[PDB]
């Protein structure tokens, strides 16, 4: 359970967003271990960076430590949150549809296909601003 | 089995087979119902399609969530199966996508339910090119108020769109109300000198047929959730609840024809290559403008050496599409596609002209699929951050414009549908294959479109601009069995009856003369229901 | 409108004796589905070969409150001649000048109803009439209650005749007053507890939610089905604003009758943080025809979640109706549940129609089976409704067949 938590915080420092599904963080962090052996090696490393660099988000991180081997565990980590697959092929394994982070920025707008939006004609209604980042 | 008797014996159980089916159960007759590919769950293929990766999502994959059948495979084109092998100049053109099932490809589509124009029923008559129908528009307007009805269409009501078909009737329900995206879009090509109007939808602008009202879940390609429109397996249920016995997995393969060429029985194999024998006193194929030719190819006797039907030689020949062109770009101002269905809207005013005697008439429009994925996905891959991820996935969600501009190719007998003599599936069933080429009248039409697409881009301030270089399928197939009045140059005669056989009925869009501007497959259940009427008249 | 066309849509009498959509109005020939088999609502039309044209205002009077036809024939009391029974005078014969004068005559006989011995003989149901103790001297105000109160309960037991299904029947099929508006099952639907009990009826309701409920079946915590859409649709939305007043006043004063394990209103159960796992369902991808998925869960997700969300809280205008905190999930007795499942939900008010489509064995959208329908409102009650109710499959081919028979009906075998 130290390892889960340590991929749940690293996971919520490198998204920026603190409500992370933890069944969704369990499947991914099982995932990248089965296929990554040394995962939890460089989520230490990762955390360890963070905590003596003293980041105050990803952003600071990501500038900070763009050559460094970490580096693409960071992308697959943030990707694997963001999109709800590890792999790049079209039988990858899902892991979050609906509750991915890449819905959420337009979700107030914009529906999640298999998934209703509020009522059978809500789109007469104006959208909002582009400029205006919802929630989450 | 070795029996399996009944009236009128249909082989495939799409739309056209199972709206024949369904009116020919409602008359009195009795109707075995064969379908190549399984029986299928809406609610396991929104499962499918929830699970289906978001990269499969961003590039429209509308056949992975079903499951292809190795005895009745079915095309798949993210990493592409070989099913339907395609050659020729414009073999990209003609990569298009069908499923196996009962219920067949329309589980799958955007419901766009179009009527023809009347001039597009005397297309050489008019303009001097391409072939024209067996029949006019006005014998076929009481089947496309029929079929319009019994798969309720929304429709423009009040409204004088454009020159277009003219009604007796108005649509069982109005259109629902546009999507921010298809009104900023309307209002941008209207400047531009463009009418953009509504298509006619087999949607639910209200509560009908015991089936919801479309709360907008976008999902019309490749599977709606709730039943808010119309998919070809409620007919096959309607009929199947009035006594017409259906058998998945059915994979018909063999005719026997008598000494006066009439069909006598057919043979269907299974999952297990087990051969089954139909007898019945009508026998009608409704497989697809792909399937129906392969079956008539492949069922070839000592009476038929060249195929079922195929004493003309144009058994397979005019293939027929829409070649489409394919436009991505960023808007200059927030569009926010999404609202509504997939397809809402379209540009209907080149639909018709004098033109239509040098090049093809098109059809422009825009794609109202939400971007939230492809957004995702372009903004993953530029390895953004934090705050600047969440603004780019934002912007590109609100920005993406997807555009299509779609031709009419003419029936040429070179695009034909011979069996391949390389690739054969489980049971031995070769694979079909298709020689595809456009023309000059779409290559010329297709000059002007690009013209017209890279218009549109500019009124709307695009970036990234990304236009396919090649011609792009529709999916919905037409010609391989074409219709006319002489038996030595057609296929099928005004009652879709083949010339050939008299026991024998080609109930599929296989059989229309003119591919059109527009959707063809009400089209298709219009002359399923024109069938049904002569299949009465014969066995009654 | 006149005060006979008032009279008769507050009874609802144009609800049965109308064949559905079609079969022009008071034309009779629907099917009532009665425990013993089915009893056809008879043409009421003022025809004078066909109809009741040829009734005078005695005979009209002695159908309406006694059960007894012109020619002296007992009438089955499908008729709810029992709640007819205390119509006032004035009431009758303007409801007798409303048949004969506002609706055209309609010259079609209507199916002769025919059931099983011993119930083929419609004498025995004197004997029925004299048991039930349904006479039933005509309705006059209890003056220690004020004006909104006797309207209101005139409106109940009167015209409106709620207690025909909210009281439950007695062996012999005869109101049992004892258990005033107590709930009753009612062929494959349930009419569930309406008393001024707070956890087990209608007691927590607040004023506006029932007038709400009343005049559209729809509010935040009850949507209205089954018989009751029909009610609402075809009388209680015609109703004036006065009229829904008077019948939440009465109703708010009708003794309280409390239920056999009930600790909390039906809607009053929150809805626990919990659903079903994407990645789980990645292993049944290309198992078309889902019969692999016996997870209550995933099916929910996959049949209900698109309407109803995930966490089952519904869409955010009320469209789709939140099952956390729902009256029907929220019932001990999931029988209700059962029944939106199998059938849908249809409520057409003010020209505007609610459907959810049907998931029974006929569906068009997703036919499910017993133990699907069984596992999907399993989860719905642990995870949005009442943790406590429990469904299994025979439950649901119970609700399928009409409900369970009632031990008279035996005698029909
Ligand atoms: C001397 O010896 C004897 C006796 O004495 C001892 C006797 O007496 C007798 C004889 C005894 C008898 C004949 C007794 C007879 C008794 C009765 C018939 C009385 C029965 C009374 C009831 C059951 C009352 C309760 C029911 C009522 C009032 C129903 C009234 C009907 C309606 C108003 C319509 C209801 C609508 C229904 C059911 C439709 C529901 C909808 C759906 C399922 C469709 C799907 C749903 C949706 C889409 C949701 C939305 C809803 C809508 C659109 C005998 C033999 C005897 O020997
Ligand atoms: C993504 C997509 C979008 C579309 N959008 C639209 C649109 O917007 N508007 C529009 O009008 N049309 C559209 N279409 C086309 C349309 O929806 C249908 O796909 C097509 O018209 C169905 O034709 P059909 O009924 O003749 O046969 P299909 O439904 O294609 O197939 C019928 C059945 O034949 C069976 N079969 C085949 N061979 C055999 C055999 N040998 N023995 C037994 N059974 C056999 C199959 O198993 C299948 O079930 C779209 C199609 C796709 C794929
Ligand atoms: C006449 C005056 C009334 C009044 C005040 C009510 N009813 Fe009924 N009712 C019926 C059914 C089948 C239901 C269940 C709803 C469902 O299946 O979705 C109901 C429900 C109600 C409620 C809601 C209670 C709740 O906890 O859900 C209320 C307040 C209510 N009713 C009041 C059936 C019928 C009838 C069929 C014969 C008739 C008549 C009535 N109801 C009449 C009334
Ligand atoms: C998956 C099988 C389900 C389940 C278990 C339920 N629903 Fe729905 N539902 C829909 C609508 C429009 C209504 C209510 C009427 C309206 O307000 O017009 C309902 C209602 C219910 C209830 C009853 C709620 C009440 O308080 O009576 C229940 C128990 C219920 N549903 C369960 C709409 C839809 C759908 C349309 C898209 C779909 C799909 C579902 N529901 C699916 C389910
Ligand atoms: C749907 C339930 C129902 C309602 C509500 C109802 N009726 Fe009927 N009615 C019946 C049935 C069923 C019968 C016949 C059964 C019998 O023979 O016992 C009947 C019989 C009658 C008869 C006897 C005529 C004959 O030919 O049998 C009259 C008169 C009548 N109803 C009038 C009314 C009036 C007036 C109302 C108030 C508007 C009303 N009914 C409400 C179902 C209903
Ligand atoms: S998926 Fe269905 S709900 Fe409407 S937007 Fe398409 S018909």
């Amino acid at each position: 359970r130290d390892s889960i938590s340590d991929f749940m915080q690293l996971s919520a420092f490198a998204t920026g967003h603190k409500n992370l599904d933890l069944n969704i963080g369990s499947a991914l962090l099982l995932a990248f271990e089965a296929q990554k052996h040394d995962f939890s090696t460089q989520i230490k490393a990762l955390r360890e960076h963070i905590t003596k660099n003293n980041y105050q988000d990803v952003e600071a991180l990501d500038a900070a430590m763009k050559d460094d081997p970490l580096h693409p565990t960071l992308i697959q980590i943030i990707r694997a949150w963001y999109s709800g697959v590890i792999e790049d092929e079209t039988n990858a394994k899902v892991y979050a549809f609906e509750k991915a982070l890449m819905y959420q920025p337009s979700r107030d707008v914009v529906v999640i296909p298999t998934y209703a939006h509020n009522g059978p004609n809500y789109w007469v209604s104006e959208p909002a601003s582009v400029d205006v980042m919802p929630a989450f | 089995n070795e029996t399996l008797s009944a009236d009128v014996v249909i082989i495939g159980a799409g739309i056209c087979g199972s709206l024949l089916a369904h009116k020919l159960v409602r008359n009195g007759l009795s109707v075995l119902l064969l379908d190549a590919g399984p029986r299928r769950d809406r609610s396991q293929i929104v499962e499918n399609w929830r699970n289906m990766p978001p990269d499969n999502k961003s590039q429209y994959d509308y056949a992975t969530p079903y499951p292809s059948v190795p005895w009745a495979p079915h095309t798949n084109y993210f990493p592409d199966n070989n099913y339907l092998i395609v050659k020729g100049p414009d073999r990209t053109a003609y990569k298009q996508g069908i499923i196996k099932g009962v219920g067949g490809t329309t589980w799958h589509w955007a419901a766009s339910s179009w009527r023809y124009l009347p001039n597009d029923f005397k297309l050489h008559s008019t303009y001097g090119v391409g072939r024209d129908y067996a029949m006019s528009y006005d014998e076929l307007e009481p089947y496309y108020y029929e079929a319009e009805c019994e798969m309720g269409v929304m429709g423009p009501n009040g409204e004088e769109i454009t020159p277009s078909a003219p009604r007796q009737n108005p649509w069982p329900m109005t259109s629902m109300p546009y999507g921010y995206g298809d009104r900023t879009f309307t209002e941008i090509v209207s400047k531009l000198g463009f009418s953009n109007t509504p298509v006619p939808q087999a949607r639910n602008s209200r509560p009908y047929d015991g089936r919801p009202q479309c709360c907008g879940n976008n999902n019309c390609m490749p599977i709606c959730p709730i039943g808010a429109m119309y998919n070809g397996v409620y007919a096959a249920i309607k009929a199947e609840k009035l006594g017409a016995k259906i058998i998945p997995n059915a994979v018909v393969y063999a005719m026997e024809t008598d000494a006066k060429n009439r069909i006598t029985a057919i043979s269907f194999y299974d999952p297990d290559k087990q051969s089954h024998r139909v007898v019945a006193k009508t026998f009608v194929i409704a497989a697809n403008g792909i399937e129906t030719p392969k079956l008539l190819l492949l069922a070839a006797n000592d009476r038929n050496p060249h195929g079922i039907a195929n004493s003309s030689d144009l058994v397979g020949r005019n293939m027929m599409d829409h070649p489409g062109i394919g436009m991505s770009f960023q808007s200059a101002e927030p569009i926010w596609a999404g609202g509504g269905s997939v397809q809402m809207s379209s540009i209907t005013n080149f639909r018709d002209g004098d033109f239509r005697s040098e090049y093809a008439a098109t059809q422009i429009g825009y794609n109202n699929t939400a971007q939230n994925s492809r957004a995702g996905m372009k903004a993953l891959s530029m390895g953004l951050v934090g705050k600047k991820l969440d603004e780019e996935i934002r912007r590109r969600t609100a920005h993406g414009v997807d555009i299509y501009a779609n031709h009419e190719v003419l029936p040429d007998p070179n695009n034909r549908l011979v069996l391949s003599k390389d690739y054969k599936d489980a049971l031995g069933i070769p694979h079909p294959e298709v020689t595809y080429d456009v023309g000059e009248y779409v290559r010329k039409s297709a000059a002007i479109s690009r013209q017209r697409l890279m218009d549109i881009a500019k009124a709307m301030g695009g970036t990234e601009i990304e236009m396919t270089p090649y011609f792009t399928p529709n999916n919905h197939i037409t010609g391989g069995t074409i219709m006319g009045h002489d038996p030595r140059d057609s296929v099928v005669d005004k009652w879709l009856r083949t010339h050939d056989h008299s026991n024998l009925f080609l109930a599929t869009g296989a059989t229309m003369a003119a591919s059109g501007t527009v959707n063809s497959t009400l089209t298709m259940a219009a002359l399923s229901l024109r069938a049904a009427d002569a299949i009465l008249n014969d066995l009654k | 409108i006149s005060r006979g066309h008032y009279l008769a849509i507050a009874a609802d009498c144009a609800a049965c004796h109308t064949n559905g959509r079609d079969g022009q109005f008071l034309a009779g020939g629907y099917a009532i589905s009665s425990p013993m088999g089915n009893i056809y609502s008879t043409n009421i039309t003022p025809s004078k070969t066909h109809g009741i044209g040829n009734y005078t205002l005695e005979q009209f009077s002695k159908a309406l409150r006694h059960g007894i036809r012109a020619d002296g024939a007992q009438l089955y009391p499908a008729m709810p001649y029992d709640a007819y029974n205390r119509l006032t005078d004035e009431d009758v014969k303007s409801l007798y000048a409303y048949i004969m004068t506002e609706v055209k005559p309609v010259d079609a006989p209507s199916p002769k109803t025919q059931l099983p011995f011993p119930f083929s003989i419609r004498a025995s149901l004197g004997i029925w009439k004299i048991a039930a103790r349904i006479e039933g001297k005509p309705y006059v105000f209890d003056h220690t209650h004020n004006d909104d109160w006797n309207r209101g309960r005139y409106l109940v037991d009167e015209l409106a005749h709620c207690g025909e299904c909210h009281t439950p029947r007695n062996f012999l099929l005869a109101p049992n007053q004892s258990a005033y508006l107590a709930g009753a099952d009612i062929g494959s639907w349930r009419a569930p507890n309406i008393t001024n009990a707070p956890q087990s009826g209608i007691g927590s309701w607040s004023d506006q939610d029932l007038f709400q409920y009343l005049k559209t079946g729809k509010t935040a915590h009850a949507r209205a089905a089954g018989p009751m859409a029909e009610a609402i649709e075809h009388s209680l939305q015609y109703l004036p604003d006065a009229d829904i007043s008077a019948i939440v006043t009465y109703l708010r004063s009708v003794p309280a009758k409390a239920e056999s394990g009930q600790t909390v209103a039906n809607f009053e159960h929150a809805g626990r943080p919990s659903s079903y796992s994407v990645a789980n369902a990645n292993s049944r991808r290309s198992n078309s025809t889902l019969t692999k998925t016996t997870d209550g869960a995933a099916l929910y997700e996959a049949v209900c979640a698109s309407c109803h969300q995930s966490d089952g809280k519904g869409s955010k205008d009320g469209y789709y109706p939140s099952l956390v905190g729902n009256t029907t999930t929220g019932q001990l007795n999931p029988n209700d549940l059962i029944a939106s499942i199998l059938y849908g939900v249809d409520r057409t008010t003010d020209n505007h129609e609610i459907l959810m489509p049907a998931f029974g064995p006929d569906s068009l959208v997703q036919p499910l089976t017993d133990e699907q329908i069984a596992t999907i409102a399993d989860y719905v009650l642990s995870h949005f409704g009442n943790a406590q109710a429990t469904v299994s499959a025979d439950a649901v081919k119970q609700v399928r067949a009409g409900g369970k028979q009632v031990p008279l009906a035996k005698l029909a075998s």
